[PDB]
């Protein structure tokens, strides 16, 4: 597996790049929740929303199509260790109740863009 | 690029042996601050401790009476680019 | 540009040992995939030593502090795939699972970062 | 690559015009089963329904009485690597 080692890389290089110029340009305007690492999050869950309907209609693409939207673009774009050190940064700034609401933001936000991902492209079928 | 450094930095209230200062907070997740003073003049030993994030105040005490004092804030802040780091200062002086 | 290839071969790293863990492990337990949490977790460790380890020694290169953090914590970590697998243990009706994976990433990453923090702070 | 096919198909009770069947789940996370059951005899139409994931049983109703009905359950189910995709069928006949 070289051929999917290249749909990682390529996809992996465009989301972790997406999110770096994100997260650089717009976490500082609101550091409570910085909204760069929350759109790269919001965005990806998109994406694979979309992708989980999308996949399951067109059974015949090929693995290195999926592989690079899904562990590339969405994992790449996506990330949790941003999302943990802005919360655990809060934790020891003794702001619970913004670092809890970044936690459910996050969390419940995220499963909203899988779900309007997902229910756009299977509506539209 | 927005500035860690605090602003309006000054002294509240003041008794012979000790200031109460405050200071605006920087528009980033600072952690603790750290408040150093020591006297202006010359070379007696300054020294520093720290207040967590959320307070915006501080209370030096045991100083000398009718003495000048140097006296700086910074802070340890969260931010993307550099995660944890200190910022620059802001500095005043006041006499007791 | 240099930052951007700091942010490259850092994510392409982390992106490649996630895609190898995932492929691995995920299967073997799907109510709570282990090679999705063990990255997560990883990945918070990772980022949890840099925040004490940067913070007293400040004057390191803005590049190898953004191959580790942007990059391969950035790449080796994922919300995407904690989104779905967590989505699709709600739309097969597994609440209790679902809720369990969202407290075991979420919990388990701090508490890691803790761990990280905490380590590198103890040890001088 | 674990098995998202179901095994262990089986109609566990029957009357003349229905069937109780029952499947071990594979070791996947189903999101729900889907059943289909028709007349063997490859001239009569094919019917399917859903049952959700959680569930590993499901009754057919209104069959004709001594008729041979070929019936098939698959999954939709996540995995890593296809996301939602459908499984291969398991496939059993039973006569009424
Ligand atoms: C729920 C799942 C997550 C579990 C794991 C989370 C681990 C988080 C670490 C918290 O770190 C502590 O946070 C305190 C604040 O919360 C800080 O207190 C500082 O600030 C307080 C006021 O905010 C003062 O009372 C303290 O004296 C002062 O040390 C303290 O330094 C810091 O080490
Ligand atoms: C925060 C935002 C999260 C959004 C999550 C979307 C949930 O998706 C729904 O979940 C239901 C619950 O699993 C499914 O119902 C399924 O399961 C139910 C419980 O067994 C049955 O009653 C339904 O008929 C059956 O369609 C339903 O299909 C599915 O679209
Ligand atoms: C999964 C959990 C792992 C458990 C590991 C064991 C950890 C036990 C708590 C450590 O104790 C804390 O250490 C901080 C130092 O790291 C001190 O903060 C002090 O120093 C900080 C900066 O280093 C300032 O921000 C604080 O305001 C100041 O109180 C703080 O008082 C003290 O309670
Ligand atoms: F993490
Ligand atoms: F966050
Ligand atoms: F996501
Ligand atoms: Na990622």
């Amino acid at each position: 597996m070289i051929k999917s080692l290249f749909a990682v890389i390529i996809g992996g290089s465009v989301g972790c790049t997406l999110r770096w110029l994100l997260s650089t340009k717009f976490n500082s305007l609101f550091p409570n929740l910085p909204p760069g690492t929350l759109v790269v999050n919001l965005l990806a869950g998109l994406i694979i929303g979309t992708a989980l309907a999308y996949f399951l209609r067109q059974p015949h693409l090929d693995p290195f199509w999926k592989l690079m939207i899904t562990t590339g673009l969405c994992g790449g774009l996506s990330t949790f260790s941003t999302f943990s050190v802005e919360v655990f940064a809060l934790l020891q700034a003794g702001n619970y109740i913004w670092a809890l609401t970044s936690v459910l933001v996050h969390v419940i936000g995220s499963l909203i863009m899988s779900a309007l991902g997902f229910f756009i492209i299977t509506i539209l079928f | 690029s927005v500035s860690s450094v605090p602003t309006k930095l000054e002294v509240v209230a003041a008794t012979p042996t000790s200031l109460l200062i405050s200071w605006d907070a920087p528009a980033v997740t600072v952690v603790h601050y750290v408040i150093t003073y020591g006297e202006t003049g010359g070379n007696s030993p300054v020294q520093e401790f720290t207040v967590p994030g959320s307070k915006s105040t501080a209370t030096i005490s045991g100083l000398k009476p009718g003495v000048d004092y140097t006296i700086t804030v910074y802070t340890m802040y969260y931010s993307y680019s550099d995660l944890y780091s200190y910022s620059s200062p802001i500095s005043i002086n006041y006499r007791t």
